[PDB]
């Protein structure tokens, strides 16, 4: 049961 | 979807090099790669994001691929092989982060043969309404007829006094083999137009089945005596019959 | 295969459509998406969820409480929505899209007035044509065992300005056996498909 | 000196009370501050520097960019903290507890979890300085209590959830 | 204020190599690093090793999209810069020293800012690598970073012990001496 991770927002380019 | 790819049709021989292009939607930072192929079905290669690879699918070491400073991709595929003969789509997204949605192209249909001398254009006929049809159903259905080409990278229009139509018409989803025993057979393609009787009785109305064929190119060799199978229109017309 | 989908589905033009997906194995990081494929055309995005009911533009999506399936839901599937839907699971941080075979999805249209009939065609220039038209959406096309002569398969043309579709199918052949009276013998066609005397 | 530009993203989950209470916050930090942050109990993207409006904006405008953040309380925070059940919430490692003069100090080393109750008796006494709580990096826990201070015998007295019964340790 | 406190995960990139760094916290406690030079996740502990799994590309995927922010936002403030902070250095024990009994010697370094330090030990002057390990940077509430340096040994009254830290922040190299 693998791990869960926060993902960063992209800032706009 | 906004994403646009270069070339529409490849047709290459075994043991060449080709180069496909992508340029994803405006302001996608993510460009993608699948493969579309008969025995495999839609298949993933590669992710780039802001010209870096981010994931890998089950590709060769034959295929390659790259995305520029202008987020464009481009995909090489080396030593091709008749078993290479597929859909290439390309796909964009915003970003890496996995909300965002993919938006793919119109893909390159790539056809690998062992010699370009199998390569043929279509013949064009138009089959005029029958006169039953008209009496029985007060309708005109007028039928065109590609045959004899390779490889089947056709587009297929029908025009009506010099205006490109869409109502009305019906074409097969894709050619069928005239040799479905043998490999590299030539196909044949069908398509229907149908209007009203009093507009196919107007003989001042002009009728044009036009067959866009995708072969060879100037970057191509060629050593017969027969004509190059070029990049091509064949048409065939006829008028109201009254 | 993680997700597992009927080879299958037919339905009726402006008609909602369910299409089940079993993905028993999933994860609780596990996005479940639809895409679908048009004839001739790139992929495209349908919708993505997590749980529960999940609504956009396009659709709506009934996640199980188990999240072991799901359920694509086409309120009014017209003719242009005849697609190859593609039932994936896709990791929340992911982008790698695995396609399975999907769904493939047929879309009836509504003949109001069926006319079965098989006409003949004469070239304008100078090989003859056979047409099979006006047939109800019971009616298949069946394929040629005969190696010279070519038979489509049924296609559905719209005249906008008329609000009138129709179905039809080509036969050809260069042979001088081939007439228009037994060019569809291998097919089952109407009783009442007129065939008009030459 | 060398010219260095720092840039930080936390993604922290808050438990209270088992998985009653869930709470995520994620932090963008430019060098050393936090110039945008998302607080599930807010719901949406807020800016808490000058230097995050165009960020948090766009976040929020953006549908599945503020959908997926609101889902990872549940396919981050309430995934793991699944995962920290089955092992950290049961890592048990009993205390190693000797008494040695230096005056006569308890030492009360490598445990783990934090909670841990050290007193001295005898009856118990009162006047005893206490070291803080020391986190050994190591998933271990150490903390020395020493007692101001013949024929009487002192004992430390340990109580940690690692142990049935407490650890008693004399001092003749 | 919680009952416990988890990071999954510390992201960290800085302009300095360039360089960055992946981990995830629990209650104060590293539970795993992923090594982006190796693309291999690297696990605090055995029991988390033998029960637990974190993709390594996820870890990488997230390090891609902040070095796209920090572009970004480098160009919105008018490039600036880190400012260098002057670290804590704390040098202790495991568990009681007794001579001839093995032991280690734990040095923290708290307040590190920018994520840049070089800790080493030194016994008797002259520089030891034998039996040393270290943390990754441990995030920090105030959005700093603390390490801590490992050094297993056996106490004699021969051996004199320094943790010697090397940062920016610093004029001179800092040193911390430790005594049995
Ligand atoms: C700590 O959490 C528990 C929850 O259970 C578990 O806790 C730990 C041990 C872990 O194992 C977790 O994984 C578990 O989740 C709390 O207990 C729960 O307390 C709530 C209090 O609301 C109670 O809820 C029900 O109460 C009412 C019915 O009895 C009902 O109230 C009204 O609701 C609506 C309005 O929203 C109204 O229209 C209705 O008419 C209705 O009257 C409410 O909606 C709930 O149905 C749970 O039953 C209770 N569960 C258990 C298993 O105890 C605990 O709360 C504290 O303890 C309970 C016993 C009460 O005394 C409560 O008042 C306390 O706060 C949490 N503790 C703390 C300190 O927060
Ligand atoms: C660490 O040591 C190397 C030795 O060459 C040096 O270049 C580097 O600047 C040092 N780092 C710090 C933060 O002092």
């Amino acid at each position: 049961s693998g791990e869960g991770s926060f993902q960063p927002s992209q800032e706009n380019p | 979807s906004g994403v646009t790819q270069t070339p529409k049709h490849l047709i290459t021989a075994t043991g060449q090099r080709v180069t496909l292009r992508c340029s994803p939607r405006s302001g996608d930072l993510s460009v993608y790669w699948y493969q579309q192929s008969l025995d495999q079905g839609l298949q993933f290669l590669i992710q780039y994001y802001n010209g870096e690879e981010r994931a890998k699918g089950n590709i060769l070491e034959r295929f390659s691929a790259q995305q520029f400073p202008d987020l464009h991709s481009e995909l090489n595929l080396s030593s091709l092989e008749l078993g290479d003969s597929a859909l290439y789509f390309c796909a964009s997204s915003a970003g890496t982060s996995g909300e965002y949605e993919q938006y793919f192209g119109p893909g390159t249909r790539l056809t690998v043969t062992e010699d370009l001398k199998n390569v043929f254009p279509p013949e064009v006929a138009v089959f005029e309404p029958s006169e039953a049809e008209i009496s029985h159903t007060q309708k005109a259905t007028l039928v065109c007829l590609a045959t004899g080409f390779y490889p089947d990278h056709v587009e297929l229009s029908w025009w009506v006094n010099g205006k490109e139509v869409h109502s009305g018409v019906c074409t097969d989803p894709q050619p069928l083999k005239e040799q479905p025993a043998l490999n590299d057979s030539r196909y044949a393609l069908s398509s229907r137009l149908r209007v009203s009787a009093t507009f196919w009785q107007n003989p001042r109305n002009h009728f044009r089945c036009q067959v866009q064929f995708y072969g060879l190119s100037e970057n191509d060799e060629w050593t017969q005596d027969r004509a190059k199978p070029v990049t091509q229109i064949v048409s065939a017309e006829a008028w109201g019959r009254a | 295969a993680k997700t597992t989908q009927p080879n299958s589905m037919e339905s009726n033009e402006e008609e909602p459509v369910h299409l089940p997906c079993n993905h028993s194995t999933i994860s609780g990081t596990d996005y479940i998406h639809w895409y679908r494929q048009l004839p001739s055309q790139g992929p495209e995005y349908v919708i993505h969820g997590l749980t529960s009911n999940v609504n956009n533009r396009m659709a709506s999506l009934a996640i199980a409480e188990d999240r072991k399936s799901s359920t694509l839901i086409l309120h009014r599937a017209t003719l242009r929505d005849a697609a190859v839907y593609y039932c994936i699971l896709r990791d929340s941080r992911a982008q790698k899209l695995v396609f399975g075979q999907g769904t493939r999805l047929t879309i009836n249209p509504n003949i109001q007035n069926p006319d079965p009939a098989v006409y003949q065609l004469r070239d304008s220039k100078s090989k003859s044509v056979c047409l099979f038209t006006d047939f109800d959406s019971q009616t298949n096309v069946s394929q040629s065992k005969d190696s010279d002569v070519y038979i489509t398969d049924k296609c559905v043309l719209d005249m906008r300005s008329m609000d009138f579709k129709s179905n039809s199918a080509v036969a050809w052949s260069n042979k001088s056996d081939f007439a228009c009276a037994n060019a569809f013998n291998n097919s089952i066609i109407p009783e009442d498909t007129f065939f008009p005397s030459p | 000196s060398p010219e260095d530009f720092v840039y930080q993203f936390k993604g922290m989950c808050y438990f209270t009370n088992g998985t009653e209470r869930v709470r995520l916050v994620t932090r963008y930090i430019y060098n050393r501050e936090e110039y945008a942050r998302f607080d599930s109990d807010v719901g949406v993207y807020r800016a808490v520097t000058p230097l995050g409006p165009p960020a948090a904006e766009y976040w929020n405008s953006q549908k599945e960019v503020l959908e997926r953040t609101r889902a990872e309380l549940d396919t981050v925070c309430r995934h793991n903290y699944q995962l920290e059940l089955r092992t950290t919430l049961q890592r048990r490692v009993e205390p190693t507890v000797t008494i040695s003069p230096s005056l006569l100090v308890c030492s009360v080393t490598d445990f783990y979890p934090a909670q841990i109750k050290v007193r001295w008796f005898q009856e118990e006494t009162t006047g005893v300085v206490s070291t803080p709580l020391i986190r050994n990096g190591d998933w271990t826990f150490q903390i020395l209590v020493m007692l101001e201070m013949r024929g009487d015998v002192y004992t430390c007295h340990v109580e940690h959830p690692s142990l049935q019964n407490p650890i008693i340790v004399e001092w003749r | 204020v919680a009952d416990h406190v988890a990071s999954y995960g510390v992201n960290l990139y800085q302009s300095y190599g360039p360089s960055g760094q992946y981990s995830h916290e629990f209650d104060g406690d590293e539970e795993f690093y992923v090594d982006l030079e190796r693309k291999e996740t690297v696990w605090q502990l055995p029991l988390f090793r033998r029960f637990r799994r974190f993709d390594p590309q996820f870890a990488l995927t997230n390090i891609a999209v902040l070095k796209h922010n920090l572009n970004i936002v480098i160009k919105r403030s008018n490039s600036t810069a880190a400012t260098n902070e002057v670290p804590e250095v704390t040098v202790f024990s495991k568990s009681p020293v007794t001579l001839g009994q093995p032991n280690t010697l734990i040095c923290l370094v708290d307040n590190i800012f920018p994520p840049v330090v070089n800790i080493t030990w030194l016994s008797n002057g002259h520089s030891v690598t034998e039996g040393v390990s270290e943390t990754s940077f441990l995030s920090k509430s105030d959005h700093s970073f603390f390490k801590i340096s490992y050094l297993t040994f056996l106490p004699s009254a021969d051996e004199i012990y320094d943790c010697k830290v090397e940062h920016w922040g610093l004029d001179e190299p800092l040193l911390k001496h430790w005594e049995p």
